[PDB]
């Protein structure tokens, strides 16, 4: 999958969908619509489909939704308020974590503005909490801003 | 969860060295500084923040420098603390502290290490002599009278007096120990007691030294 | 370089008052609009590890009751709990932040409503145990008492003895709010046999003129 | 008619803290519905022009920060500062309006943690050119000091003189918040040649018995 | 803007007469009062307000009438304040203030002049007398130790010292000139520095006299 601060955009574009494979799957442990109730999906048209992938812990789940607040929907992930999509979640303990740590998934947990819905930042600047310049060195009150 | 855990409460004799632990847990460690502070008995506090979770530069206080040295591992995330040649003046109490941090600019320390102890003095270690004060008509005065027992002449501070095996809990009044220049501590522990009350009852006082496995008990009784 | 100076100590006042404490030392605004502050207010709690309270100066208190309650400025501010009750008996520093180290002190006790009381006085003459050993310790006790300016005057035939005593004095009391302290004269046996009368003269507010409480060596 | 009279003077207390300052006299409500008040608070700096602080009673602040806030009622009312910080050091007068004249007096300085500290004591001799001019005078400096409230008694072969001095004392001093004196004894050379030692004698808070500085006319 | 300016900071002999300006600017002039006050030496304040921007009839105080005189111009908007029959202790600072309105009730004064000075006293003028006051172990406390300059019997009140042309910031202090009986005034002006240092570096204080022009130099030396 891709990283929480960085996730993927893939455009579904021209294809017949079948959100009936996902919906009876029974395999997701979340799957939640919010513009259109789920059963109603093989039966409308749209211009595009986006689909965004990543991965988060197992309780952070609850952020990705429209209109909450947190370290993810703050700056990692913010879905405007007046989503129309579905928004589906599984757990995957058994690719993802491995003994030792896995210490491959970041999240950002500093950033200056909370992010526009649909917005993206992959910078790696160092924050400057203390008006004392930073000058690009850690320090106190200076803080590299993704952690693991 | 959020937690510190210190260990080491221990003794040293002066020219030495020592290695203090904070053991931390409900957090992904690397990802906020430790911060150590003094305390001495009944002062202030010192010892700048320094230290970070990757790698880290580290600082200092500028008149501790040299003995000063931070070492962690990224096994479990411990912070430790090695100071070098002690001057037993040194002795005091040390902490750990989290110093989290909020988006604009972290906001004191997140928790407080439980604190530790280090003691420096060429003494090693002695148990207590203990004598009874006795009631008697100076310290009588109308309805009640006093007596108590002093325990002197210890290093390992920590020392405990009990009152009739812990159960009289009424004006027993153990005081802060006292260091002396002989380098060893006292103290004293008190209880006022009825004066139609002077020999009546039991007043044992039970001396226990936990570094030491000293247990004595001692009864004070009116004066001959 | 910016020294925390806080000027008030043991406010011992009843509980439920509005206790005040100032401080301040070479501003730390911090620029980056961020004008807030930078410096906690924390509580000690004795033989406790610190807590934390209100922060930024900008009364951000965490998991606290409203009655703590903090104020702030570019170079001065202030604690200002209000409604103070039992339990809030601490000792409460500041910070610096961007600065390097801290600075502060603060507490309070209590203080009572009738008149400025007075300590029961004991002295007690060393023990013969002692005697046999080679040393001498005579102990002084003053029980329960608010004032704890209290002065202890030992004296050895009436010669005011400067050098060889230590006090201790315990915390406020929880219940009554008083103090209590020990004051303890250690001679030598050879020397302890060399004079007669052991006195202990306490000075105290609550007492008219100093109380003198005093044995005899060798007298049954 | 109207008399202004203020209680408190000299609040020299710790920064940050509350000062209360009252005033009341024979109420100027002032009808037509205006149900306000009719008085403005001033603040006057040493060595400068007054400036205005809250007026109508209203909190009505120009160009002044918060802490500064007033309050008011149909005859008595209060000035009361909040979180005071450096350079709030002033003289604080009240008003009248539509009555004719005005009335007020209120100042502070400072406080401190430590002891009541005390002052260093200096006694100088007149200068051989003044002797020949024919008249000495003998000064005596108290510096540094808090309480303010400091005596000089000056004695000439321990004779305490009566109406031949006089003393000036400095602002609060805006580093360390203390006070500075300088008496002046003033004789003529023939009535100085007359006694031999010259004293001034310094009572202090900050001195647990008074101290004494003294020279002898005529002993390099 | 919104300003005021006063003029002649003088010296009068007693029983003869003064005149004193107030200049404003920036505002219509003829619109709002103008108020004077006394203020002695750490004094209150007095003096009712009074004199209107049009013709205004004026007012007064009621124990100051007959000496009291407010003339004003319409040629710029200046008022002034015409004193007679002087008795030298009328000597004080006086004020000006334009005492500002808005729609419910004037609030307060709105502007503050700048005071003037007027010194009343059968003196004159006359130059000050200097001696240097030696620093002394009567005046030496173990790290440091006093000198000053003792500058007195000067009637134009303006007068400084200074230590060292100007060099020396630290325990210089000047204190408030006296008033004698004489009609003179005089003052005294000391500096601490570490004892030490008695006589080792310069410590020469700059005696000027402004409405004269009287500028002496005097060195400061320990005792013979
Ligand atoms: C800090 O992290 C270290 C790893 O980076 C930890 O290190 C290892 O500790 C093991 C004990 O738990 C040691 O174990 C065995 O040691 C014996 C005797 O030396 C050997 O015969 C064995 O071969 C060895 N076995 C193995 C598989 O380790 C390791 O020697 C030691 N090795 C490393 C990697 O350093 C530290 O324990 C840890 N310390 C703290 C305070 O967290
Ligand atoms: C208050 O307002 C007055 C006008 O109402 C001002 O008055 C005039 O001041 C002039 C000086 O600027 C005088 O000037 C000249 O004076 C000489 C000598 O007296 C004469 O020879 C000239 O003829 C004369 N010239 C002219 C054209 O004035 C005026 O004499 C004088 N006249 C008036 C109108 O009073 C005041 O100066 C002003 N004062 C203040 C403090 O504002």
């Amino acid at each position: 999958f891709a990283s929480v601060y960085a996730w993927n955009r893939k455009r579904i574009s021209n294809c017949v969908a079948d959100y009936s494979v996902l919906y009876n799957s029974a395999s997701f442990s979340t799957f939640k619509c919010y513009g259109v109730s789920p059963t109603k999906l093989n039966d409308l048209c749209f211009t595009n489909v986006y689909a965004d992938s990543f991965v988060i812990r197992g309780d952070e789940v609850r952020q990705i939704a429209p209109g909450q607040t947190g370290k993810i929907a703050d700056y990692n992930y913010k879905l405007p308020d007046d989503f129309t999509g579905c928004v589906i979640a599984w757990n995957s303990n058994n690719l993802d974590s491995k003994v030792g740590g896995n210490y491959n998934y970041l999240y950002r947990l500093f950033r200056k503005s909370n992010l526009k819905p649909f917005e993206r930042d992959i910078s790696t600047e160092i924050y400057q909490a203390g008006s004392t310049p930073c000058n690009g060195v850690e320090g106190f009150n200076c803080y590299f801003p993704l952690q693991s | 969860q959020v937690q510190l855990v210190q260990s080491g409460a221990e003794v040293k004799k002066p020219g030495a060295s020592v290695k203090v632990s904070c053991k931390a847990s409900g957090y992904t460690f690397t990802s906020y500084d430790i911060n150590w502070v003094r305390q001495a008995t009944g002062q202030g506090l010192e010892w700048m923040g320094w230290m970070n979770p990757n790698s880290g530069n580290t600082g200092y206080a500028q008149k501790f420098q040299g003995r000063v040295t931070m070492t962690r591992n990224t096994s479990i995330s411990t912070a430790y603390m090695e100071l070098s040649s002690l001057r037993s003046e040194d002795t005091a109490v040390y902490y750990c502290a989290r110093y989290i941090v909020v988006v604009p600019a972290a906001k004191g320390f997140d928790p407080w290490g439980q604190g530790t102890l280090v003691t420096v003095s060429s003494a090693s270690t002695k148990g207590p002599s203990v004598f009874p004060l006795a009631p008697s008509s100076k310290s009588t005065s109308g309805g009640t009278a006093a007596l108590g027992c002093l325990v002197k002449d210890y290093f390992p501070e920590p020392v405990t007096v009990s009152w009739n095996s812990g159960a009289l809990t009424s004006g027993v009044h153990t005081f802060p120990a006292v260091l002396q220049s002989s380098g060893l501590y006292s103290l004293s522990s008190v209880v006022t007691v009825p004066s139609s009350s002077l020999g009546t009852q039991t007043y044992i006082c039970n001396v226990n030294h936990k570094p030491s496995n000293t247990k004595v008990d001692k009864k004070v009784e009116p004066k001959s | 370089d910016i020294v925390m100076t806080q000027s008030p100590d043991s406010l011992a006042v009843s509980l439920g008052e509005r206790a005040t404490i100032n401080c301040k030392s070479s501003q730390s605004v911090l620029y980056s609009s961020n004008n807030k502050n930078y410096l906690a207010w924390y509580q000690q709690k004795p033989g406790q590890p610190p807590k934390l309270l209100i922060y930024w100066a900008s009364t951000r208190e965490s998991g606290v009751p409203d009655r703590f309650s903090g104020s702030g400025s570019g170079t001065d501010f202030t604690l200002t709990i209000s409604s103070l009750q039992a339990e809030d008996v601490a000792v409460y520093y500041c910070q610096q932040y961007y600065s390097t180290p801290l600075t502060f002190g603060g507490g309070t006790k209590v203080e009572i409503k009738r008149t400025v009381a007075a300590p029961s006085v004991f002295i007690f003459p060393p023990s013969d145990e002692q005697l046999k050993s080679g040393t001498a310790s005579v102990v002084c006790l003053l029980n329960n008492f608010y004032p704890r300016e209290a002065k202890v005057q030992w004296k050895v035939d009436n010669a005011l003895q400067s050098g060889n005593s230590q006090e201790s004095v315990t915390e406020q009391d929880s219940k009554d709010s008083t103090y209590s302290l020990s004051s303890t004269l250690t001679l030598s046996k050879a020397d302890y046999e060399k004079h007669k009368v052991y006195a202990c003269e306490v000075t105290h507010q609550g007492l008219s003129s100093p109380v003198t409480k005093s044995f005899n060596r060798g007298e049954c």
